[PDB]
C-alpha cells in the first residue's frame, strides 16, 4: 500500500525527489518510512532509516521526509553510480505487518530523451481459429529504460492477461520491450476497439486495434 | 557481518519450498531475522520472521501456508512454504531486522538472495503465428508462442532480409513458457509482389517452423 | 543500597520479550528489573490479566510499574490489541487506574 | 518583561475561529495569542493532530 512513481529522470548533480505515497493505516500512523537502495544484480542495502537518518556510508547527498499520508526522498548531486532501484517500507496496520513500496528506477544522462516507437498488433486469423488471441504491443527506441504499459478495451482499462517485460539494450543502445494482451476470441469480438498506451517520462503513445 | 542463503532452485507447483540461510559474524537474540522476497518484475514482500526464543512473527496472507524455524546452534534459520503455486517465482532474500517493539521495524544488512522459480515443465515447442501489416512503409512480423527453453532463430526468408528486422526480447510467463514477436517494417508499396518467409528454429525441442506473412 | 527479590510472576499466552533498540545489550533489549508485556501476536487481543505479590520481609518494598503510552492509536493496537486499555494497580492503602495516553512525543 | 515570537501552526481540517461573548473586542472575540480549535461542522469528527515548536 506505499504508491511509489516507477521512473524518475535526471543529469549529474541536479536534485530529484522521489514520492513514497500512501495510506491513513501505514503512514497515517506513527509508522516510520525507511528507504532501500537495490544496486542493480545486488542486494539491496540500508537507505535513510527513521525518515531522516542515514546510517555509515551514506553521503550527505541523500535527503529524506516524511509529512502526512507520505514521505519524499532527495538525491541532490547525482552521480554516475546511483543508477538503482529505490524503495520504501514502514509499517501498515490492516496488514498486520511490513510492507514495502513498488519501486523507482533512477535514470541518469546522457543519451537524450527518446519517445518510443509502438506498433500494436491484432490477433491473428489463425490464432481465432485454435480458440486463443494475443494482441501485441512492441516498444522500440526510447530512453531512458523505463516505461509503463496500460491496455484500455475501449474506455475501461485491462486489468489481467498483460505478460510486460523488463526493457533491454537495443543495438543503438536505445532500450526496447514487448507486452502481450492475452484475450478469449469472444472478449476481442465483444469490444470496439482494445488500445495499447505506452507511457514514458511525457509522452503516453496510444496505438490501437479493431477487428476488421 | 555476512549473510547467505541456499536451497531448493527449481521447484513444480504444488511441492514444498525448503530455504535456509546462514549467518556470519553476528548472534541471534539480538534482533530479527526475517524471509523478505520479490518477485522477477516488481514488488517486494515480507513473508515472516522470527528470534532467538522461536517467537516468530508470520505475514496473515501468508499464514496457513508458511513456516520459519530457527536453529539458534548452527548460526541459521529456515524457511518452509508448503503449497507452493506459480505466484511464488521469485527471488528469495534472507536479513536482519532491527527489533524495536514487537517485530522489527527496519533491515539492516540484508543477505545475497537465491532464485526460486516455480513453474511445471518442460521442453515443448513453439505455435507460431503470422502478423499481417496493415493499413510511408509498414510493419508485419511472426510470433512465436509458447516454447521453451530459449533460445530460437528468427530468420526472415532463410537468411536473406535484416534490413528492417528486429527481433524482441521473450517474456517469461506465469505458465513458465517463453514468448518473443520478431517484426520487420518494409516498403508499403511493395506489398506488393515481394513474399516473407520467417523461419523460426528450436535446437532445444529439435523443430523447425517455416511461415509466411501476407497482407489481408 | 537496594537489594533486588523476584516478584515471581509467570505469564501466559502472551509475548514477555517486548524490547527497543534504544536499550542495547547486543542488540534490542529492554530494562533489566522489567518485561514489556505484548500481545502473543501482532493486533491480537490481549487477554485480561491480574497478577500479584506479598511482601514477606520486614523492610517495605519498593514496587515500580509502567504504563506504556505508545506512538499512535495504530501501534497500541498493534502491541496490545484493538480496544480501550486499562490498568488498575491495588494493594491496602492504594487503588488507581490508569489509561494509556498515545501520542507523538519529540 | 516579554517579548513574543510566533510559533507557527498551522492547521488544515479543522476550524480555528471559536470565539466567546466574554473575551469582546467589538463583538466575540478569543484570547490574543491563542487559537480554538474546533471541528469543521457540528458533531464532525475532529482528526487527531501533531505539532512541534
Amino acid at each position: 500500500a506505499l504508491t511509489q512513481p516507477p521512473s524518475v529522470s535526471g543529469a549529474p548533480g541536479q536534485r530529484v525527489t522521489i514520492s513514497c505515497t500512501g495510506s491513513s493505516s501505514n503512514i497515517g500512523a506513527g509508522f516510520d518510512v525507511h528507504w532501500y537502495q537495490q544496486l542493480p544484480g545486488t542486494a539491496p542495502k540500508l537507505l535513510i532509516y527513521g525518515n531522516s537518518f542515514r546510517p555509515s556510508g551514506v553521503p550527505d547527498r541523500f535527503s529524506g521526509s516524511k509529512s502526512g499520508t507520505s514521505a519524499s526522498l532527495a538525491i541532490a548531486g547525482l552521480q554516475a553510480e546511483d543508477e538503482a532501484d529505490y524503495y520504501c517500507q514502514s509499517y501498515d496496520s490492516s496488514l498486520s505487518g511490513v510492507v514495502f513500496g513498488g519501486g523507482t528506477k533512477l535514470t541518469v544522462l546522457g543519451q537524450p530523451k527518446a519517445a518510443p516507437s509502438v506498433t500494436l498488433f491484432p490477433p491473428s486469423s489463425e490464432e481465432l481459429q485454435a480458440n486463443k488471441a494475443t494482441l501485441v504491443c512492441l516498444i522500440s527506441d526510447f530512453y531512458p529504460g523505463a516505461v509503463t504499459v496500460a491496455w484500455k478495451a475501449d474506455s475501461s482499462p485491462v486489468k489481467a492477461g498483460v505478460e510486460t517485460t523488463t526493457p533491454s539494450k537495443q543495438s543503438n543502445n536505445k532500450y526496447a520491450a514487448s507486452s502481450y494482451l492475452s484475450l478469449t476470441p469472444e472478449q476481442w469480438k465483444s469490444h470496439r476497439s482494445y488500445s495499447c498506451q505506452v507511457t514514458h517520462e511525457g509522452s503516453t503513445v496510444e496505438k490501437t486495434v479493431a477487428p476488421t | 557481518l555476512q549473510l547467505q542463503e541456499w536451497g531448493a532452485g527449481l521447484l513444480k507447483p504444488s511441492e514444498t519450498l525448503s530455504l535456509t540461510c546462514a549467518v556470519y559474524g553476528g548472534s541471534f537474540s539480538g534482533y530479527y531475522w526475517s524471509w523478505i522476497r520479490q518477485p522477477p518484475g516488481k514488488g517486494l514482500e515480507w513473508i515472516g520472521e522470527i528470534n532467538h526464543s522461536g517467537g516468530t512473527n508470520y505475514n496473515p496472507s501468508l499464514k496457513s501456508r508458511v513456516t520459519i524455524s530457527v536453529d539458534t546452534s548452527n548460526n541459521q534459520f529456515s524457511l518452509k512454504l508448503s503449497s507452493v503455486t506459480a505466484a511464488d517465482t521469485a527471488v528469495y532474500y534472507c536479513a536482519r531486522g532491527v527489533w524495536e517493539g514487537s517485530g522489527s521495524d527496519n533491515f539492516d544488512y540484508w543477505g545475497q538472495g537465491t532464485l526460486v522459480t516455480v513453474s511445471s515443465a518442460s521442453t515443448k515447442g513453439p505455435s507460431v503465428f503470422p502478423l499481417a501489416p496493415s493499413s510511408g512503409t509498414a510493419a508485419l512480423g511472426c510470433l512465436v508462442k509458447d516454447y521453451f527453453p530459449e533460445p530460437v532463430t528468427v530468420s526472415w526468408n532463410s537468411g536473406a532480409l535484416t534490413s528492417g528486422v528486429h527481433t524482441f526480447p521473450a517474456v517469461l510467463q506465469s505458465s513458465g513458457l517463453y514468448s518473443l514477436s520478431s517484426v520487420v517494417t518494409v516498403p508499403s508499396s511493395s506489398l506488393g509482389t515481394q513474399t516473407y518467409i520467417c523461419n523460426v528454429n528450436h535446437k532445444p525441442s529439435n523443430t523447425k517452423v517455416d511461415k509466411k506473412v501476407e497482407p489481408k | 543500597g537496594i537489594d533486588k527479590e523476584a516478584m515471581g510472576f509467570t505469564y501466559s499466552g502472551i509475548r514477555t520479550n517486548g524490547a527497543t533498540s534504544a536499550c542495547r545489550r547486543s542488540g534490542s533489549s529492554f530494562y533489566a528489573e522489567m518485561k514489556w508485556l505484548l500481545s502473543n501476536t501482532d493486533n491480537a487481543a490481549f487477554p485480561q490479566m491480574t497478577k500479584s505479590y506479598k511482601n514477606t520481609r520486614k523492610s517495605p518494598a519498593l514496587i515500580v510499574w509502567g504504563i506504556h503510552h505508545s506512538v499512535s492509536t495504530a501501534e497500541q493496537t498493534k502491541l496490545y490489541g484493538s480496544g480501550n486499555k486499562l490498568v488498575t494497580v491495588g494493594s491496602s492503602n492504594y487503588q488507581q487506574s490508569f489509561v494509556p495516553s498515545p501520542g507523538a512525543r519529540p
